[PDB]
């Protein structure tokens, strides 16, 4: 099933089989779709753009031999389906670029497929003719696991230090769904503390001329379970990430939207290969940290949908 | 309010199908339950196609247009059956399809 | 001002 | 996994339904209700996915019940049988159903 | 076989079930028509139909709106109209309306063509007060037609005696008919009797288009559109009689600018405007363009007349 | 700027 | 009210038909010529809107052919020339009318 | 230029029904004539449907989009001539290749 959306002269008419385009950590399916007797000029375009700026623009016309790319399994059923008028179109998305993410009021990065007519591209388009699509490239978790994410510190003062010692299930968490907090300290100190913070924090990376990074809490619980000293505490907490606990924090964010939605909280999005490479655009992820009150330990977890069938 | 309705009524391994209309374009966005009276309903299909997990074979979701139906190609399946709306907020159940 | 993105089953 | 609800009165009267599920959780539940009459059909009342804390309600009852979501104890909370239900956070038809 | 036109934006159109209609003299012939529009789409609520005459300033105006049906707006279907909606189905909506006589014919000035024009004009607003978008109108052209009284008219003739010579000089014009056929061969069939002591050098057959308008005030003029000079000499006290023979065509004054057509639909060359019929016996104040010819025969000396109206058949 | 006036027959 | 045409030559030579009508005149009328060769369909040639006074040509014969019409006598004439071998043909003069068919013909 | 064709070429009181078609659209300004052997052209039906005057009843002009069509009611005996289909919007106008009928 294809969505259509049609130009506001009625002439055109821009197919793309699907909007929510998945990646493969490898490499992002390329988008293909459907695109004279009125533009008169004979040729048409399709631009294919990010935009927070616009990240990254590429265009290709498919009508009126540089650009025979072979023609995709679906796209070649919408040319038979349409008939003579029609004429295929496809992108070679380049990998290194965001997934369709966006703030709490879209702000944020876009995906626009503007889809007009014309002679050249220096000439200006008629809103009369075009047709303007968002989309939504989009990532789901690797099916390999990560390392239990364990993370210590024996946090010294006492001559027997604090101890601060966590574990979670995974690194990889589906979203809406708990996390079971699983922590053994053990105060063999001379004092007190009353106070254990559990707490899940996005960190949104951001670059458009520098790398910037923001934060703000999207899970809280806070257990005033006080530890005595001489002593060794076990319990496992859970917390768990929602967006109606924070709907009054700016700038929070959000998963892909297209004109105006409540999509749930912005998943994180994975980095390619090894080489840590700044991709432009944004980036975000969470990690539990649970804090010992004074009289720190965090676990990094990926949070992000399951793959859909 | 999507006045989705249903139809046949009812009717008597053998191959069947049923049908329901929707009052307005609700996309994809029907469902198909099973239910034995005096148990709680348990889903089919979804998105008027999926088989969803352990459902047996049978249960082939359907479309053309508004048009969405279900495909039992044979039929414990003396049982009523609902489709359903959601697209929109309410959702609307149709009055539901027995068998026997 | 007045699109629509209505889908179409090939 | 599974399912469970809980909670006879004159017209006028008043009663507190709960439900409960176990072995998964409440938030990845859009909380709906069901009801049917002795062999009709079924018919929604109210929903909440606690997730973005939107409550809703079928115009049959508008304004007269209110639904809640003991997240605490993985639970929520017209002569008809009554059904608690659950369904995805996407939403692809009621999954995980009650008693 | 009825005409459409599509606006800009698509979703409308216009029908005309012709567009040329005729005059029955008594009363002329209203137009019919369906306006289409997307009611799904349409949260306007409304549409319009103007029917304008319009000389290249407008005269004769009138609004209609077959959509929503106003109760207060209905006029029985024509045949036409019916066969359109039963064929459109519920999202389409007829109208129809009553232009009044005296209202001239679409003729057109020799050279969009300068003279009257009716165009019906179909575009969608929530009220008139609205200005009318480009991509929300259909333009169609049209014109009102007049055609020959089939009775014929009765013989005209003219006669005068012009004295200088006690004797006189005495000429007769007879014609087969005032009502004539475009292109049809005029057979001038004329005849003198000079009895005067004076010759004649040359007698000058031809014919005059008389072009009336009102805009600014009642105006006049007038274009020769068929000719021929005879050098044929009446000696002083004698008689003489000749059919000549003449036939009015544009080609010869191509070049002769403001000389009358019939309605430019588009940009065609059709053939010399017609001449009209006035209404009733009096001088009724009919809008825009009268033409009418008269066959001016004169002898040089050393002047006869006739009205006549050539103007097209009643078309099959 | 390109209407076209092109005929049906009911 | 009927009509004739009137008037063997050497490839490279020429021929004038004469194209006579009677009872009626020419003004009222485009004229045409029509060629058809034996046991073949016809095509039109030439033509002479006498009251527009304009004149048009077919391919098959185009530039090489000229027409033009003797209103003094009703008639009309076909200046072929330079004959090549195809334009062999029994010829009609042709006379129309708005052109309700192509509506007198010759012998 | 516009061809037009029709079929079939040749065949042999019975109702007759005929047609041909345009490769462009011509609207109905379409001619039909019949001619008998040796002789000048008679002009039948115009604007693919008006009947000229004095052509016999059983002439009839029909039209479908860019495909017109003639029916003579019956093959008198006298209705043993060519036929042209031709459209004459634009000149060239085009004579079809006409049907002899025996």
């Amino acid at each position: 099933r294809v969505f259509k959306k049609a130009s506001p002269n009625g002439k055109l008419t821009v197919y793309l089989g699907k909007r929510d385009f998945v990646d493969h950590i490898d490499l992002v399916d390329p988008v293909d779709g459907v695109v004279p007797e009125y533009l008169k000029e004979r040729r048409v375009y399709v631009t294919l753009t990010c935009a927070f700026k616009d990240l990254f623009v590429a265009n290709v016309q498919s009508f009126p031999p540089e650009d025979k790319k072979p023609l995709t399994r679906l796209q070649e059923r919408l040319i038979k389906k349409l008939g003579e008028h029609a004429y295929p179109f496809t992108f070679e998305i380049p990998p290194n670029l965001p997934c369709s993410v966006t703030l709490q009021p879209a702000c944020g990065v876009d995906y626009e497929v503007k889809a007009f007519c014309a002679e050249n591209l220096e000439e200006k388009i008629h809103k009369r003719n075009s047709v303007r699509l968002v989309i939504r490239k989009v990532q789901y978790a690797p099916e390999r696991p990560g390392p239990q994410p364990t993370a210590e510190t024996t946090r010294q003062f006492s001559d027997k230090p604090l101890h601060l010692e966590a574990s979670l299930d995974k690194e990889i968490y589906y979203h809406g769904e708990p996390i079971s907090v699983n922590v053994h300290v053990t105060n063999n100190t001379n004092k007190t503390v009353k106070k254990i913070k559990i707490s899940v924090r996005q960190y949104a990376d951001i670059c458009l001329f520098n790398t910037a990074q923001y934060k703000c809490p999207v899970a809280m619980e806070e257990a005033d379970d006080t530890v005595a000293p001489s002593s060794t505490f076990c319990k496992v907490y859970t917390l768990t990430p929602f967006l109606a606990n924070n709907r009054e924090k700016r700038g929070l964010a959000l998963d892909g939207k297209l004109k105006h939605e409540d999509t749930n909280l912005a998943s994180s999005t994975l980095l390619r290969e090894g080489a840590n490479r700044e991709i432009l655009g944004i980036i975000v992820s969470y990690k539990v940290k649970v804090k010992l009150v004074v009289s720190a330990v965090e676990l990094p977890f990926t949070l992000m949908h399951p793959k859909p069938k | 309010d999507i006045q989705m309705t249903q139809s046949p009524s009812s009717l008597s391994g053998d191959r069947v199908t049923i049908t329901c209309r929707a009052s307005q374009s609700v996309s994809s966005a029907v469902a198909w339950y099973q239910q034995k009276p005096g148990k709680a309903p348990k889903l089919l299909i979804y998105s008027a196609s999926s088989l969803y997990s352990g459902v047996p074979s049978r249960f082939s979701g359907s479309r053309s247009g508004t048009d969405f139906t279900l495909t039992i190609s044979s039929l414990e399946d003396f049982a009523t059956y609902y489709c359903q709306q959601y697209k929109y907020v309410p959702v609307t159940f149709g009055q539901g399809t027995k068998v026997e | 001002s007045e699109e629509l993105t209505r889908s179409t089953h090939c | 996994v599974q399912l469970v609800e809980s909670g006879l009165v004159q017209p006028g009267g008043s009663l507190r339904l709960s439900c409960a599920a176990s072995g998964f959780n409440v938030y990845s539940s859009s909380i709906h209700w069901v009801r049917q009459a002795p062999g009709k059909g079924l018919e929604w009342v109210a929903s909440i996915s606690s997730y973005y804390g939107y409550t809703y309600y079928a115009d049959s009852v508008k304004g007269r019940f209110t639904i809640s979501a003991d997240t605490s104890k993985n639970t929520a909370y017209d002569t008809a049988v009554y059904y608690c239900a659950r369904s995805r956070q996407w939403y692809s038809g009621l999954d995980y159903w009650g008693q």
